[PDB]
């Protein structure tokens, strides 16, 4: 029914006479009819936050209640999309209006409603069958690479009646009928499913197939598993297409949730030109994926959404039976998009001023991920990993947004003390930086790589080491001089990729064994004593300078370019030069 | 000069109070080295 | 017990955020609990947190989400939450809200008692004696716990802590002097864990064979808050009926009471009191009271209990109130240190700056052995000279050394190297813990242990 | 060495699981059979509910209790359909007790458009002229209550005590 | 704090 | 082998000991279903309505 | 020029209108007229405060320091309002000028602009009492030329290597000057000192610019390039091969 409007406060709206509302069913308002979502209930009055600005609204404009909540729809088409938050199809819209400007557009169909598709029945299902419905009846052929399927949506269980055969359909025609009840029911080839519940799953299975980046951090001494929790302090973002690349993954989702305007417009202009070619046939990434849009001017509701609507199209591809890579451009937006909620909501705030639920919210956030068992007929398995980031404020090791998501995430990665090097992207602070998944990872690297183990120990130590004594060195013993610019090296070789670079858009494994293995060769092969094994550091600067210089010009070893054998035969060349150095000593 | 020149924040204390911890290191070592010396300087003056 | 029916009611005044607030209510008690029906059919259930006049105020657990204000209802109990206890929960696995995670069926109720609990009377009060073998070398024979004794282990976050305590869950047991171990029994609770490291706790468990003698309870960090408000008080009220109605000692272990201190946060900002300190609210202490000190030996009984829970340090910080209340109200401390961890040492427990209040009684000639006490000092005395040793050579250099601090470093590296580690699957009775320390010590000259007196050395010595 | 432990703990392994199961077998075969009692007690009561002479006392009775349950000026009551004679007389009954109990007015009215489902076993709901607040006090709610309260006396009685509980409090 | 308890007594009215 | 061999009869062990318990069990059933029945249909009949102790005029 | 004037005695309010209405002006040239505009905004710290005005009148919820919650919106309302569009030609270049409270990069106003627009160019004290015309501490600046001055094409094609370089050595040379503050000169080594010098030099002359004096990229390349010429080709950890041999020599 219709009711009036009462107030408007910012990006709240105060109405009457909407008893009987739930306090997430939607609403439309004013005569342009934006979107809205119910916050609070009192009496007859209702609290709508709008997903627009609302200049122009008076009070009284009538406000048409709509049965559903929040929602998203689902179908084929998705992939090779772009979308806003509330799945605005934005392309759709630039199409349709000629124009830059962004009308109030309400009324667009998130998928498109006349490109017809090759449905292909599965060949096991019988008319007026039993088997009380199921997830999988279909294939749907109309992509090169992420052979979408139809499924059947859940909490519907029930005997065919009738399905359609072989053909092209609009997605509206119904394909599938089951009554099962004496009341019939229709299916189309998309579906609708509320936004903040959470499917269901037959059994949540273990992560011990290993994900692989194309960072020297990473893979070094934070091994990441697929399907698991992960935080990136990104202050880079271009680990995701590089896992598009390369790492074994199907669908990639991103979400700009606030994302300044201009890098946006870089993500989307340089994102679709890359290519991907296993098969020896190129074939865009864009295929391989989906976004969603959100600058940082939009309505604090759309913010919100985004995170949201990111997880439910990736459990969607997870229940599609493929794995999935996503990853948030930024955490910290969407907990201060809830601060500025719950402020303008007039609640009493906790520490920091933040919100309380902020803390369980995140967890809701996370819990969403991991290898699992389907719900499904065909007994099959599926995985997400969730990649979160952290930006850290003023208050880089004390804000509750880093307390929260470090109490929940399995791997966490942070910044040490702010460095002049303000571009020092790649640094890593021992005192919050962890892993749990390095026993998970030891019975797959028994038999690929069993001599990192020592090395990647030892560096550990090394790194500890120079910590421990940078201290009283800036208010000596030959060991804390080889081991000082041992790990001088390390932090500026093997760490500090620039990212951006020939040289660093991805370091495959071999190049990372090669790297660490030569330099804690070249550390072993002097700290042993005085002497070659049980002189001084600056007779061995000034022989082996040379050899130095190519230590440190290991890294512009491209791969690209360079075949492996080339680079590792390289390796091997100047570790027998550093072994004659030494030996001639 | 009484104080260092830092704007008060939770990262200037846990700063200052890594550096406090370093100089109270630092000077626990510098006074073992002196022992050391005085006493290699007291065996020169015994012989 | 309730003769009367129970009430339904229609009237539902307004929601505000988690909360839900009603109207002509005939008399509504503070914690009585209750239940909703939804226009769906899914139920639902609350604590009344409010009261006042005919207005009536309800949390509710499973979040206020598709509540309307004509089709939904609202069920009274008319009573505060009450909990069944019987001896056979061993082997059974809960999430909290007395719900079995298990396959198997909900629990029959020997009796029920209230969650709230009663305090002790200080005149019963006993002190303890005997103590806990906990089958990690540096717990056993650096420190000690007594039958009654509550301590905590501080750790920080990416430290080891859960597999600490999986592996006392797993080595639980009294010494054998030589009335047998069906007298011991573990309830251990986790808070607000994550999916992995839960699921662990189960597996781990099950595995070994331990559901014949521990109660575990599970809370997921998705769950919802006052469950987890909740669940602790329940475990340690299973705990305090098999520890005193049945004659049986129980050793209960708790995790992350960091998250137990944030969902008091939460609660204290649905009902809007002023935050206190750093946003805790000003009252935490004497809830962390409560949930302590339920535990020790009385008088004409024979049951125990031993509190062990598990902090979380954020970021270090020694003067956060969470850490320093719970040393205010607790014996001694254990630490886990960070330096150890980057060692890979699988047990990362310091020695230099943990303490145990009752060891001097925990331990004695009518324990294990008599020699325990002067080996532990002299063992500490020694780890302390010879840390201070290493920062010597730090500097001074190896060519100036003695033989003495030669010595010294030996039984440093060697300690490190075997004593402290442990192993996950490695087990060592008290006093295979005695005879390696013996070992340790028997480096030195008998002239060089000042601490020990000549008889100790005269006999074991040799 | 190694082996030999191996080989051991894995029987203890193998062992621990089998006692697991075993007391899971045990337990659900406790509840199956209490689920039974229950059964069966629900039958008896059934049975029971036929017999008139007391029916009508128990009506009389329930009925106020549901009065003083209630207490508000307008109230109105739901029974099954043929048992329409005697909830009236019930009725009668009931006004001059809560008159000298509450020394309050009250209008009461008999619902003679809808009644309880045939299903249900017996028993009456109470209603506000508004229809907001409700007690129902049908015979199945107040078995199963009764069952949950007195359950520990069902096991003990069922069972005999637990050696074990050296005092009750 | 002092801030927060100013807007908390004026919620009153 | 052998340890299988000491499985199969661990099985057949305790699957017999919990058929004993189970039997004892209906015993037990059939000792005291007739008294357990009788006092519960007792306890369901009596009802002495009572006001609310704290209700006042 | 198109240019609007709000004065210390004008009325607080007017703020908050203001830069708008400058900010749509050169929105309508950019976008309608295609006209490349440079819009120069200043003292967006007063803007603040006639939103903490505005704010506690109101009796608003507060946040941090007393500023109301929903600047954060209302900053990425007022500035990111640059940037080309397809089809259309002119463009919107946005320099603001925010005053800083004390010397507090914390505090909240240029926290937030911090995580907004996309750089930031940073002013220290330090080089005015050095007598630096240009006092720039270029350590904590940063900018998105970070696939804008590539050199194919654009100016040159060392451009980022030299800037890394400069950048690296910058920063250890401020190492070493802290350093020299606890030892004296004589516990220095002899690229400690090069170090020293290289710094020296590079205030002296890279930073040290006169006014109107317009230095060409080209110029100021080979300006780097002198002073990489302090030190032999081996410390150069950060060119690459082809590079170092193609201009150091």
């Amino acid at each position: 029914t219709f009711g009036y409007v009462h107030g408007v406060s910012g990006p709240v709206v105060t109405a009457c006479d909407m008893a009987g509302a739930a306090m997430y069913e939607l609403v439309r308002v004013g005569h342009s009819e934006l979107v809205g979502e119910i916050i609070r209930l009192e009496g007859d009055m209702a609290t709508i936050q709008v997903y627009e600005e609302t200049s122009g609204v008076s009070v009284g404009d009538p406000v048409l209640r709509t049965g559903k909540p929040l929602s998203v729809e689902l179908g084929p088409g998705i992939m090779g999309a772009i979308f806003d938050g509330i799945q605005r199809p934005l392309s759709d819209i630039s199409s349709q209006t000629q124009s830059i400007y962004i009308p109030r557009g309400v009324n667009v169909s998130a998928l498109s409603r006349d490109i017809k598709w090759e449905f292909i029945p599965s060949k096991n299902l019988r008319v007026g069958s039993h088997i009380t419905g199921g997830d999988i009846y279909g294939i749907v052929n109309e992509n090169s690479l992420i052979k979408h399927k139809i499924m059947l949506p859940p909490r519907n269980r029930g005997s065919v009646t009738y399905i359609a055969p072989p053909g092209n359909y609009d997605a509206s025609d119904v394909v599938l009928e089951l009554e099962f009840e004496g009341v019939k029911e229709k299916f189309s080839m998309v579906q609708v499913w509320p936004v903040r519940q959470v499917r269901p799953v037959t059994e949540k299975l273990p992560a011990n197939h290993p994900l692989l980046t194309g960072q020297r951090v990473l893979d070094a001494l934070f091994p990441c598993v697929q399907g698991g929790t992960t935080a990136i302090p990104g202050a880079k973002t271009v680990i995701s297409q590089s896992l598009s690349k390369y790492s074994n993954s199907d669908v990639i989702i991103y979400v700009g949730c606030g994302e300044r305007g201009n890098e946006m417009s870089e993500v989307l202009r340089d994102f679709p030109e890359l290519t991907m070619e296993v098969d020896g046939k190129v074939e865009s990434i864009m295929k391989r994926t989906a976004l969603v849009a959100n600058t940082s001017n939009m309505p604090v509701a759309a913010r919100e959404a985004s995170i949201y609507t990111g997880i439910t199209l990736s459990e969607y591809f997870r229940d599609m039976g493929y794995h999935v890579s996503m990853m948030a451009d930024s955490t910290s937006r969407w907990a201060e998009a809830l601060r500025e909620i719950s402020g303008r909501l007039a609640e009493m705030p906790a520490d920091s001023g933040y919100p309380a639920y902020l803390g369980a919210r995140l967890a809701s956030f996370y819990e969403r991920a991991g290898r699992v068992k389907c719900l499904g007929n065909p007994e099959r398995e599926g995985s997400v990993s969730i990649v979160g980031a952290v930006s850290p404020p003023g208050g880089d090791f004390s804000d509750p947004v880093t307390s929260a998501t470090l109490g929940i995430v399995q791997v966490f990665w942070g910044l040490d003390k702010k460095l002049a090097q303000r571009k020092h992207f790649p640094s890593v602070n021992w005192l919050i930086s962890y892993s749990k998944y390095m026993r998970a990872l030891d019975e797959y690297y028994d038999k690929h790589f069993t001599e990192f183990v020592p090395l990647r120990t030892k560096a550990k130590e090394i790194l500890q080491e120079e910590e421990d004594l940078a201290e009283i060195v800036q208010l000596l013993a030959e060991t804390d001089k080889i081991t000082l610019e041992v790990a001088k090296l390390i932090k500026d070789d093997f760490l500090q990729q620039n990212g951006y670079t020939p040289y660093d858009r991805f370091c495959p494994f071999y190049k990372t064994v090669g790297m660490l293995s030569n330099m804690i060769s070249f550390y072993d092969m002097a700290r042993r004593a005085v002497e070659t094994t049980a002189i001084t550091w600056s007779i061995i600067r000034e022989h082996m300078g040379e050899i130095l210089y190519k230590l440190s010009s290991m890294k512009f070893k491209d791969p690209v370019k360079d075949g492996e054998a080339k680079i590792k035969a390289d390796y091997a060349q100047l570790l027998e030069d550093m072994q004659n150095a030494f030996r001639s000593l | 000069k009484d104080r260092i020149e830092i704007f008060p924040s939770r990262m200037a204390q846990t700063i200052m109070k890594a550096r406090l911890k370093g100089a109270q290191t630092g000077r626990n070592l510098l006074k073992k080295k002196s022992d050391a010396l005085t006493l290699r300087f007291r065996q020169i003056l015994k012989k | 017990y309730l003769s009367q029916p129970r009430l339904t009611y229609k009237t539902v005044s307004g929601v505000n955020g988690p909360l839900v607030i009603l109207d002509h209510v005939k008399f509504p008690r503070y914690a009585e609990i209750v239940h909703l029906t939804l226009p769906d059919g899914t139920k639902r259930s609350g604590q009344v947190l409010e009261v006042s006049g005919s207005k009536a105020v309800v949390q509710v657990f499973e979040g206020t989400s598709g509540i309307d204000a004509k089709k939904t209802s609202c069920e009274f109990t008319g009573d505060i939450l009450r909990t069944p206890v019987s001896e056979d929960m061993l082997g059974r696995v809960f999430n909290g809200s007395g719900k079995p995670i298990d396959r198997g069926p909900v629990v029959l109720a020997e009796d029920f008692l209230d969650i709230m609990g009663q305090p002790i009377n200080p005149q019963c009060r006993i002190y303890p004696e005997e103590m806990i073998q906990t089958g990690i070398s540096a717990i056993d024979g650096m420190n000690s716990i007594a039958r009654g004794q509550k301590i905590p282990i501080f750790s920080a976050a990416g430290l080891p802590h859960n597999e600490i305590a999986a592996q006392i869950c797993r080595q639980a047991g009294l010494v054998k002097k030589s009335y047998s171990e069906e007298n011991f029994a573990i309830v251990f609770a986790a808070m607000g864990v994550n999916m992995e490291t839960a699921r662990f706790f189960k597996s781990d468990f099950e595995e070994n064979g331990s559901m014949d003698n521990v109660c575990l309870f599970l809370n997921l960090a998705n769950d919802p808050t006052i469950e987890r408000i909740i669940t602790p008080r329940l475990a340690l009220t299973t705990a305090e009926f098999l520890a005193y109605q049945c004659e049986k000692h129980v050793l209960v272990i708790l995790t992350d009471m960091s998250s137990y201190a944030e969902a008091l946060r939460e609660v204290s900002a649905a009902r809007e009191e002023v935050p206190g300190r750093r946003g805790f609210p000003g009252y935490m202490y004497t809830d962390l009271a409560t949930i302590y000190e339920r535990a020790g030996r009385v008088e004409g009984r024979n049951g125990s209990i031993t509190q062990i829970p598990i902090l979380t340090m954020p970021n270090d910080d020694i003067t956060h109130p969470i850490p320093d209340l719970t040393g205010y109200i607790t014996e001694g401390q254990i630490y886990v240190d960070r330096q150890l961890h980057n060692r890979q040492i699988y047990p990362p427990i310091n020695v230099l700056p943990s303490l145990s209040r009752l060891m001097k009684s925990a331990i004695g000639e009518g324990m294990t052995r008599k020699d325990h006490a002067d080996v532990s000092n002299q063992l500490y005395a020694c780890y302390a000279i010879g840390k201070d040793v290493q920062a010597m050579k730090a500097v001074v250099g190896e060519e100036a050394l003695t033989s003495d601090d030669l010595l010294y470093l030996e039984f440093l590296q060697k300690f490190e190297k075997n004593f402290i580690t442990q192993g996950p699957y490695e087990n060592r009775t008290v006093y295979e813990t005695l005879d390696i320390g013996w070992q340790l010590l028997r480096i030195f000259p008998k002239e060089m242990l000042k601490r020990i007196p000549q008889s100790t050395l005269s006999e074991f010595y040799p | 060495e190694k082996k030999e432990k191996q080989i051991e703990q894995q029987k203890k392994i193998q062992m621990s699981n089998l006692m697991n199961q075993a007391r899971l077998k045990v337990l659900r075969a406790r509840d199956d059979l209490i689920t039974d009692l229950l059964n069966e007690a629900k039958q008896r009561l059934s049975k029971v509910v036929k017999d008139t002479t007391r029916y009508q006392v128990l009506l009389d009775g329930l009925v106020l209790q549901g009065l003083y349950q209630l207490l508000e000026p307008r109230m109105i009551v739901r029974c099954r359909k043929q048992d329409f004679p005697l909830v009236k007389a019930a009725v009668q009954k009931a006004i001059p007790m809560y008159k000298i109990a509450t020394k309050k007015d009250v209008d009461v009215q008999i619902d003679q458009e809808a009644y309880l489902p045939e299903e249900i076993a017996g028993g009456v709901e109470i209603y506000n002229g508004d229809r907001k607040i409700k007690v129902s006090n049908t015979l199945e709610s107040r078995l199963d209550l009764i069952a949950q309260q007195m359950m520990p006396e069902v096991r003990g009685a069922l069972f005999g005590a637990n050696a074990n509980r050296k005092f009750l409090d | 704090f002092y801030r927060l308890k100013k807007i908390q007594e004026k919620k009153k009215i | 082998q052998a340890a299988m061999g000491s499985q199969g009869n661990l099985s057949a062990e305790v699957e017999q000991a919990t058929r004993r318990q189970v039997q004892g069990m209906q015993s037990s059933q059939q000792r005291n279903r007739e008294r357990v029945l009788a006092q519960l249909l007792g306890m369901v009949c009596e009802v002495r309505p009572q006001v609310h102790p704290n209700y006042r005029v």
